[PDB]
């Protein structure tokens, strides 16, 4: 068992729709990485 | 659920504070009066060390079990990923 | 089987030896690098002192986890935190009127003191 | 401050008459960051911030954005199939042992109830023994003063 | 981002299979050129032993950190909550104690009145006669 960097993102309800846009940009990346 | 000397189903459960494990009340007690130790460790463990507040619980249900939830569907997804890069 | 902080159910409970009460790792964790003590009997306890399944199933209707649930865990965490400050709000003034009806009753009890035992002093004195 | 409870068997009449002696008196005398500010104004609206529905709302035949909301579609049904594969698999045994503990947890909570109800009796039990030991008290004092009351006037 | 034998920036960061500490791979080997050890736990450690690469492959250099921040900030929700109720039963106590003494300390006046108004009409029919 062998830097970290607390991200600081901007100065709560846009945070949320970002967490839908990251897993929804995330599952497409996922999907063309496959049929590719 | 369990006591771990035993196996049975403990009717007053007291946890130690030397190794936590939840033993039986009258099991541990004359484990700590043969001899001063806990039985997982063999640490030394007195009966006032053995221990059987305000805001109120809820059932650990599908908060924090959410977040939980929500990094199992990505470390399953991050080896879906290592299945496409490695073929 | 509780947590002794947030009023979880912990998944790596671990206890604290100047005071037996078990705590969930993180919470406890993050009180001691706040204020190096412990949080129930404010007895000094450090991250060191601390001595380290639960089942839950998920429901068959499991898009929800990202909407219907994600957002009802924040809104009854919302609700409920405001509508307990309204409840501390509420009882600091029930406590101010609890204390002036008891310093009220004090007065009664100091005038009435003084107006009962000369009533029975002057029954004595009327014999005479 | 001595007002004898169990003894005392006050009227609500008297709880009335003595209430406004009481008001009578009375009218002489008388750590967050921003996530705090976001939830306090959420409550106080009582409005909750909008969800994303848009994968439901996805049609057939549009441009290249609902393209990629009709794939984000597809990913979302072969994770929805994995996820109910592991439930099918896991059977109602993992609906069952969850059931056992909750029963267990139950358990626990009736003992408190009992612990403070044994205790909350022996505080009353204790008081009881007090209150009839100042009832004869009180009433041997009243009867030796009705005897020196009577006495005075037959003396004089 | 820091070696553990001298202390400089690790520009090849190298790791001993025996004890997990992320040295540079010139300082190690003339480590390990001097005695076949390890220098931090002294254990034995040779030359093949050392992991010596950047680790990245397959891989390809967001979304994991915002669950990160979403447990962060729910830690701040619950010690928050804590010392909220905390103060919640604490005047609670202060509440029942004195509602039920000022009922009780009611009593003495109902009791009290009544004695004081005995001893009016009492020395009245007295003084009287």
């Amino acid at each position: 068992e062998i830097a970290q960097q607390a991200s600081l993102t901007e100065s709560i309800p846009n945070l949320l729709t970002s967490l839908q846009n990251e897993w929804d940009a995330i599952m497409l990346e996922n999907f063309k990485l496959r049929s590719t | 659920m369990l006591c771990a000397i035993s196996g049975k189903v403990p009717r007053r459960p007291v946890l130690s504070p030397k190794s936590r494990t939840i033993f039986e009340k009258s099991l541990l007690e004359q484990y700590v009066k043969d001899t001063g130790n806990d039985p997982i460790t063999n640490e030394p463990l007195s009966i006032e060390e053995i221990v059987e507040s305000a805001q109120q619980a809820s059932l650990t249900e599908s908060i924090p079990n959410l977040l939980t939830s929500l990094q199992n569907e990505w470390d399953a997804i991050m080896l879906e990923n290592f299945k496409l890069r490695s073929t | 089987m509780l947590c002794a902080i947030s009023g979880k159910v912990p998944r790596r409970p671990v206890l604290s030896p100047k005071s037996r009460t078990i705590f969930e790792k993180s919470l406890l964790e993050q009180y001691v690098k706040d204020t190096g003590n412990d949080p129930i009997t404010n007895e000094p306890l450090s991250i060191e002192e601390i001595v380290e399944s639960a089942q839950q199933a998920s429901l068959t209707e499991s898009i929800p986890n990202l909407l219907t649930s994600l957002q009802n865990e924040w809104d009854a965490i919302m609700l409920e935190n405001f509508k307990l400050r309204s409840t501390l709000d509420s009882l600091t003034k029930k406590l101010s009127t609890v204390m002036y009806e008891r310093d009220a009753a004090k007065l009664v009890a100091a005038q009435l003191l003084m107006e009962k035992n000369e009533d029975s002093k002057d029954l004595p004195k009327s014999s005479q | 401050m001595d007002g004898l409870s169990f003894v005392d068997k006050i009227p609500d009449g008297y709880k009335n008459e003595i209430d406004q002696l009481v008001k009578k008196e009375f009218a002489n005398i008388k750590a967050d960051n921003s996530v705090s500010t976001l939830t306090n104004a959420l409550y106080t609206e009582y409005l909750k911030q909008r969800n994303n529905k848009k994968r439901r709302t996805p049609d057939f035949n549009d441009d290249d954005d609902t393209l990629f909301l009709e794939e984000y579609r597809r990913k979302y049904p072969r994770i929805d199939t994995s996820r109910y594969i592991p439930n099918e698999s896991s059977e109602v045994s993992l609906l069952g042992i969850v059931d056992s503990y909750l029963k267990h947890q139950e358990i626990v909570l009736d003992t408190l109830l009992p612990q403070t109800v044994s205790n909350q009796w022996r505080i009353n039990n204790d008081y009881i023994r007090q209150t009839c030991t100042i009832v004869e008290e009180m009433n041997i004092q009243q009867r030796k003063q009705i005897n020196d009351l009577e006495i005075y006037r037959k003396r004089l």
